[PDB]
């Protein structure tokens, strides 16, 4: 039950700050207009991955990541939580700990890169349900750990898009705040080429 | 401010008092440039008080003390119309400030409006601006009368065209092209250079600090030449570009000067030199990086077919128009001014006579009314 | 300037002497407040120790350690290290970091070294010949000596412990040819034994505990670094400044830009920093490259005089006779006057400077030209009564010297 | 090293070849600037203002430089005016004469 | 067209494209020059017969 990524799914690259001006990062995106795998289980890692989940009752919880995910080698554990989200190297679902990290539309965008967990989050008021409108938004609220794996498995435990970053140079227009208020993708179209 | 990069750049030469002697070369020729283009003017004229140069309107191009800038209308306009201290580059203000040069060209303009182009050959002599204006017809071949008797039209002509102008700058966009081609050019060239600084140019890091921080004195020595020899490089670069670019502009700057001194200062008979048409004069202006000249030619319109001969064959012998062509309406012969058809009984007064009927061939006979 | 134009005598006009830069004054470095630090107090501080055949090790990982506790502790009987200077590391990080803590006798804290033999070496723990890290030891007499702990050491072992290696079996060392049934017996021994910590011992036979930290460095990802000594900050004054591992030159200032939640430290165009965030106060702070600019003397001429004008460009001179401000930079040595005249040495920025009379160097908004308003009217006419012919120069340049370089014998020769 | 040396010298000789070019353009357009002149002022009479000197040109001359050609442009300057009251016509038995 | 290659050129930086763009420029100017020189006429005459 595929469904079209539309221009939502773009994340801030770096830290720095950028006032009107017109940027070009080279980096892991989401394709615009790419068919994500809408689900309905089993998610492979290939790369980066953009996990969008929509809950009226907040069903969803954190995401179980694994290399292998059979007690064999270190999971990553994602989950979260009313008072706080617990992330472990390490309840009815289970399967040497390395490091533990305690802290406070859902777009998602979880990446590794050089052995870093980097995670960009945003909240939208949406008002048409089972449809993403094509719209803009971003942040980098993340959890750095230096697991040093390739993650295969998400066994996120009320339907939620998936879609996979690829490596293609974005154009990224700046607000005079510093928000990205608009992007263009390169290779998606001549005229925007 | 790297000391050791500093004696790596050392051993490398006079590379950049070389550097530094073509872009002051560049600089100072710019300076020459303008006051080349604009200082023809020995003495900065006044203008008279009252305006009443017979009938045409210059207010908008003549200057107006109400604004701070003292610059006219149209000059204030172009300034408009276009839209113009990192690490090591300086930008060297201009010797002539914009206001010297908005007085340059009021100068220039108050000269040509009140004593035509006397000003130029010397001392400024005064004339009546229709008088003048009759001059210049005369000058383009049409007599002075067609001024005078067709004066108040002239005038209107004049003003309603110097009023096109202003809507052309005003609405239309990109009027200015040139100007703000050079300008984008200019800071195209400061940009890519300074982008130059992050290229890694083969080194294991762009920035000087951190790859003098991490490796030893002998290792890093490599790199740091790396980095040395690339960002050298793109300073060459840049600046041959821009003597390149000076040359094409140091063009333009002449061709400037020599219209500020053939069309302002001075009526000119090359055709299409300034304006398309018969030339009659022309102001100038001054935009940011540039000179804006307006050219007021006369150009012909609304022609009639007429039947014309070489020669008209009176009593024997072939009479020649002095400054005129016979045309005929279809049963009378008359001589007109080529330019403007302002036909007149053929006579002796305005026909010389050479040779006799045979030799010539199209020739028409007549009668050549003796007075 | 006689000296960058290679010559004693020099024409009049304006020569670009030099390059001014103000240095900059007391460096200053930040980062942000050390609210997280590594457990280096439950390893040292530790109530109960643990035998050396089944010695402890503690991981360390995702902490900053401050080794300095460590050395400056005047608690400690040995504090030896290989390959590795703890005064050194405060600046530096590790892909991993391994705490072993437990209880010897003194006379076997010599055996916590590479290279070395003995019942601790070779049967309870074995140190590498490589090995990088510390051992520190501390008398224990007060704390494991009564007249109730319990510590054990390993007395056999079939072969000697690799580096590293922990062997807690209780199984019965078969010393001979017959073969134990898991019961001690002829040639047969249980492998642990007890050591006689009491109080009234000799120093070398007290119980000393002892830590083994050991460090890796791989081209790998780390998570163990020491602290950062930060600073104060200034304001509009040139300074080298170290923002969270950025290293620049330039004078902070307040910033009426804003970042958001998460932006450290801003670029306003062509990957230049000219905004930063410090990371204690989470403030914003704008960076100006501090004033630079070349200076350039005004001299007439040798010949005429000695003196000069110096010219430092676009420079507000606040800082390094009478001392000018003008548009295009400032102006030493130089008298202003009020009337103008024709422009003799191109300063910039409409003004020119000359040396006139007593024989001084002036500077002065050049004049354009003599000002006269030509008499206009509608019926008034000048008409040349008389005439003068003139004979002027035009001198222009055709040719150049036809210079031919032989590429080969000038690259080579 | 020698290597190195090559680089160097090599980088050298091409930047001044350049700068020849560059600067042989510049002594072109000078040149055909004086052929110009010499073509327009020596071998005829310019009416193109300030073209050859400041006034009306009568003639000019052409001598020999070192390295180029120095013009003397012999103009005709007006000096001396005087002052007129002036009109365009003249009316005479009902008819505008004009000069 | 080898990648290997293009990589490492990326670390010159914008020396390929500013040669383009110069290049570019030329070209342009060429169009630029013909039109100048040969487009004086506004509309296009025929000879009488
Ligand atoms: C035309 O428009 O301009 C020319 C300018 O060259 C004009 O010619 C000048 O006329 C002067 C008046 O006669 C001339 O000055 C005198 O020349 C005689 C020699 O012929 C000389 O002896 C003279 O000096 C004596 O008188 C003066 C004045 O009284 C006195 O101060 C002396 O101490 C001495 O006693 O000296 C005068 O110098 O002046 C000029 O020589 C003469 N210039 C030339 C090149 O010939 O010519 C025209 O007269 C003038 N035309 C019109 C119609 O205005
Ligand atoms: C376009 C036009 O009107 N052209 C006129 C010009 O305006 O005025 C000239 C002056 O008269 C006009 O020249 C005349 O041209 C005639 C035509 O050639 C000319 O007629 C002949 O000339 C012969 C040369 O002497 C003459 O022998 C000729 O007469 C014979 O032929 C005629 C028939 O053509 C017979 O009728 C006669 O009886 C005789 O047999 O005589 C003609 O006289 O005609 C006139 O002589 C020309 N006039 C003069 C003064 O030379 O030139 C011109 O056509
Ligand atoms: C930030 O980066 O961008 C926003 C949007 O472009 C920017 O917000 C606006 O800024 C205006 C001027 O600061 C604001 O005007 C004032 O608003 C006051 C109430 O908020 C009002 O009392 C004043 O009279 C005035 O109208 O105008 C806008 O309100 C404000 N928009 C909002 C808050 O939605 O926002 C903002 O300025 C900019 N950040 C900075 C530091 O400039
Ligand atoms: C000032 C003046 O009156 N000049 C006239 C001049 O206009 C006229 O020549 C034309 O003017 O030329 C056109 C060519 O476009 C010509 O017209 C033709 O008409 C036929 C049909 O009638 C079309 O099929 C053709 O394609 C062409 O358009 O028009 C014709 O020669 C003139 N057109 C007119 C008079 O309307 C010449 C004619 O000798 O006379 C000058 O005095
Ligand atoms: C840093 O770690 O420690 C500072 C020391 O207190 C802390 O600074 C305080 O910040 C609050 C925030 O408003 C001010 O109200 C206090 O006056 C100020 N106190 C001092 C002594 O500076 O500074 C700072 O907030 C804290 N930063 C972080 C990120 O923990
Ligand atoms: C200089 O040439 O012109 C100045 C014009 O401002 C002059 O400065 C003024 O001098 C008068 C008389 O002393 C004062 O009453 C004004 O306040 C003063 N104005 C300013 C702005 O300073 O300044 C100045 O005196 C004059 N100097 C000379 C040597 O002529
Ligand atoms: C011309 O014929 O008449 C002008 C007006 O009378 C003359 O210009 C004035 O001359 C007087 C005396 O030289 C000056 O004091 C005035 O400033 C000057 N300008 C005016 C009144 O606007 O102008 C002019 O000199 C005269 N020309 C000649 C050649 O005599
Ligand atoms: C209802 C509830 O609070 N559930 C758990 C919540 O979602 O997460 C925290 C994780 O921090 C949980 O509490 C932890 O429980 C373990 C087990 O006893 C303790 O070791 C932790 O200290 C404790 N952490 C906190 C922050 O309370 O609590 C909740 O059980
Ligand atoms: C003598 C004369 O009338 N000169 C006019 C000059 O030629 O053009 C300007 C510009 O239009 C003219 O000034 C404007 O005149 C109109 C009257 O029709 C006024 O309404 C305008 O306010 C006035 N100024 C402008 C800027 O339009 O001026 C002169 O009158
Ligand atoms: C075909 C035609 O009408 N041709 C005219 C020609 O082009 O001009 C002459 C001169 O004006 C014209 O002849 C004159 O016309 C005026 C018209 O107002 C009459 O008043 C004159 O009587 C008449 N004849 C003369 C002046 O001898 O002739 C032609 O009509
Ligand atoms: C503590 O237990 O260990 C510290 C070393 O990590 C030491 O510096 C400190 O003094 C100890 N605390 C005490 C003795 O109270
Ligand atoms: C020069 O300025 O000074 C010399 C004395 O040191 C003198 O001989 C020479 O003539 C002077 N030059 C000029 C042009 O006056
Ligand atoms: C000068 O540069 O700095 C002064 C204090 O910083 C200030 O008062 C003065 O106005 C400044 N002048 C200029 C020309 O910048
Ligand atoms: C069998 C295994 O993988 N053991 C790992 C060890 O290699 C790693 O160095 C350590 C880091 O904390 O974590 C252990 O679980």
């Amino acid at each position: 039950a595929y469904t079209n990524s539309f221009t939502r799914g773009v994340y801030y690259p770096d830290k720095v700050f950028r006032s009107s001006v017109l940027h070009s990062t080279q980096d892991l995106f989401l394709p615009f207009f790419s068919n994500v795998t809408w689900f309905h289980p089993v998610l492979p890692f290939n790369d980066g991955v953009y996990f969008a989940s929509t809950e009226k009752s907040n069903i969803i919880r954190g995401w179980i990541f694994g290399t292998t995910l059979d007690s064999k080698t270190q999971s990553l554990l994602i989950v979260n939580n009313a008072t706080n989200v617990v992330i472990k190297v390490c309840f009815r679902v289970y399967s040497n700990c390395t490091f533990e990290y305690v802290s406070q539309l859902r777009e998602f965008v979880f990446k590794n890169i050089d052995g870093y967990f980097k995670i960009y989050s945003k909240h939208t008021p949406i008002n048409l349900v089972r449809d993403l409108p094509q719209g803009f938004s971003a942040l980098e609220p993340l959890v750095d750990l230096p697991i040093g794996i390739n993650i295969t498995r998400f066994q996120t435990l009320a339907a939620y898009y998936v879609g996979y970053l690829q490596p293609r140079t974005f154009l990224l227009k700046y607000n005079e705040n510093g928000t990205i208020t608009d992007a263009v993708d390169c290779a998606l179209d001549p005229l925007s080429e | 401010d790297s000391t050791e990069c500093s004696n790596l750049l050392l051993q490398y030469g006079s590379f950049c008092t070389q550097l530094n002697r073509a872009l002051t070369g560049i600089a100072v020729e710019q300076d020459k440039n303008t006051q080349e283009v604009f200082a023809q003017v020995k003495q900065i004229y006044k203008t008279p008080p009252i305006k009443d140069f017979g009938g045409f309107n210059f207010s908008q191009i003549l200057p107006d003390p109400s604004k701070p800038s003292k610059r006219s209308f149209i000059e204030d306009l172009l300034f408009n119309k276009v839209t113009l201290k990192f690490n090591g580059l300086t930008v060297l203000p201009p010797l002539l400030t914009d206001e010297m040069i908005a007085q340059y060209t009021s100068a220039l303009l108050a000269g040509t409006i009140t004593s035509g182009w006397t000003f130029g050959a010397g001392a400024a002599l005064q004339i009546p601006f229709a008088m003048q204006m009759a001059y210049r017809f005369n000058g383009i071949g049409v007599t002075q009368n067609v001024l005078y008797e067709n004066q108040k039209l002239i005038a209107n002509q004049f003003n309603s065209a110097i009023g096109k102008i202003q809507d052309s700058l005003s609405s239309t966009a990109s009027a200015l092209g040139k100007l703000q081609d050079v300008v984008n050019q200019n800071a195209q060239a400061l940009n890519t250079l300074v982008k130059q600084l992050s290229s890694n140019f083969g080194a294991i890091s762009s920035v000087l600090n951190d790859i003098l921080s991490r490796l030893d004195p002998p290792e890093a020595e490599v790199q740091i030449d790396r980095l040395i020899t690339g960002r050298l490089q793109s300073l060459q670069t840049y600046v041959t570009q821009q003597l390149i670019r000076a040359a094409e502009i140091r063009a333009s700057a002449n061709l400037a000067a020599t219209k500020m001194s053939e069309c302002v200062l001075g009526q000119s008979k090359r055709v299409d030199f300034c304006g398309k048409g018969y030339h009659l004069m022309s102001f100038p202006q001054s935009a940011p990086h540039g000179v804006v000249f307006l050219h007021v030619t006369y150009v012909p319109a609304q022609e009639k077919n007429f039947t014309t001969a070489p020669a008209i064959c009176h009593d024997g012998k072939a009479h020649f128009p002095r400054e005129g062509v016979f045309v005929s309406n279809g049963t009378h012969w008359f001589v007109t001014q080529r330019n403007f058809y302002e036909p007149q009984i053929i006579t002796t007064d305005n026909t010389f006579v050479s040779g006799n009927c045979d030799v010539v061939i199209g020739i028409v006979n007549n009668t050549v009314y003796d007075p | 300037t006689k000296c960058t134009l290679k010559s004693f005598t020099v024409e009049k006009g304006i020569y670009q002497t030099s390059n001014f830069r103000v240095q900059p004054t007391e460096s200053i470095v930040r980062f942000p407040n050390i609210t997280n630090l590594c457990p280096f107090g439950e390893v040292f501080n530790a109530t109960r120790f643990a035998s050396v055949y089944a010695w402890n090790r503690k991981r360390i990982s995702n902490c900053v350690a401050d080794y300095s506790v460590l050395y400056n502790s005047a608690s400690f009987s040995t504090f030896k290290c290989y390959g590795v200077s703890p005064t050194k590391l405060n600046d530096l990080c590790f892909t991993n970091v391994y705490a072993d803590s437990f209880v010897i006798r003194g006379d076997e804290v010599r055996q916590i070294a590479p290279g070395q033999t003995g019942k601790i070496a070779d049967y309870n723990y074995k140190l590498p010949d490589d090995f990088t890290g510390c051992v520190i030891a501390w008398n224990s007499n007060n704390l494991d000596s009564k007249v109730n702990y319990n510590y054990l050491y390993r007395l056999f072992r079939k072969s000697n412990l690799k580096p590293f290696e922990r062997d807690i079996s209780t199984e019965i060392y078969q010393a001979g040819s017959t073969p134990c049934n898991g019961v001690e017996g002829f040639n047969c021994y249980f492998p642990l034994q007890s050591y006689g910590f009491q109080p009234t011992n000799g120093v070398g036979y007290q119980p000393y505990r002892v830590v083994v930290l050991s460090f890796e460095l791989l081209h790998a990802p780390a998570t163990v670094c020491g602290p950062k000594k930060s600073t104060n900050l200034v304001k509009n004054k040139c300074v080298n400044f170290n923002f969270n591992g950025l290293t620049g030159t330039g004078v902070l200032t307040e910033s009426n830009k804003k970042f958001l939640p998460f932006q450290q430290f801003g670029r306003d165009i062509a990957d230049t920093t000219d905004a930063v965030r410090d990371p204690q106060t989470l403030e914003i702070l704008d960076i100006t490259p501090c004033s630079f600019g070349g200076v350039s003397v005004i001299t007439p001429g040798t010949n005429t005089s000695n003196q000069v004008a110096v010219l430092y460009q676009d420079v507000n001179c606040t800082e390094v006779s009478n001392v000018f401000q003008t548009r295009a930079g400032c102006l030493i040595g130089a008298e202003h006057v009020n009337n103008s005249y024709e422009c003799d040495i191109p300063i910039g920025a409409g003004i020119c400077a000359s040396y006139q009379t007593s024989q001084s160097i002036i500077a002065y908004t050049m004049s354009l030209g003599a000002e006269n308003s030509v008499a206009y009217s509608n019926n008034s006419i000048a008409i040349p009564t008389n005439f003068t012919i003139s004979v002027t120069t035009e001198i222009l340049p055709v040719s150049m010297t036809k210079t031919s370089v032989d590429c080969t014998m000038y690259i080579c020769g």
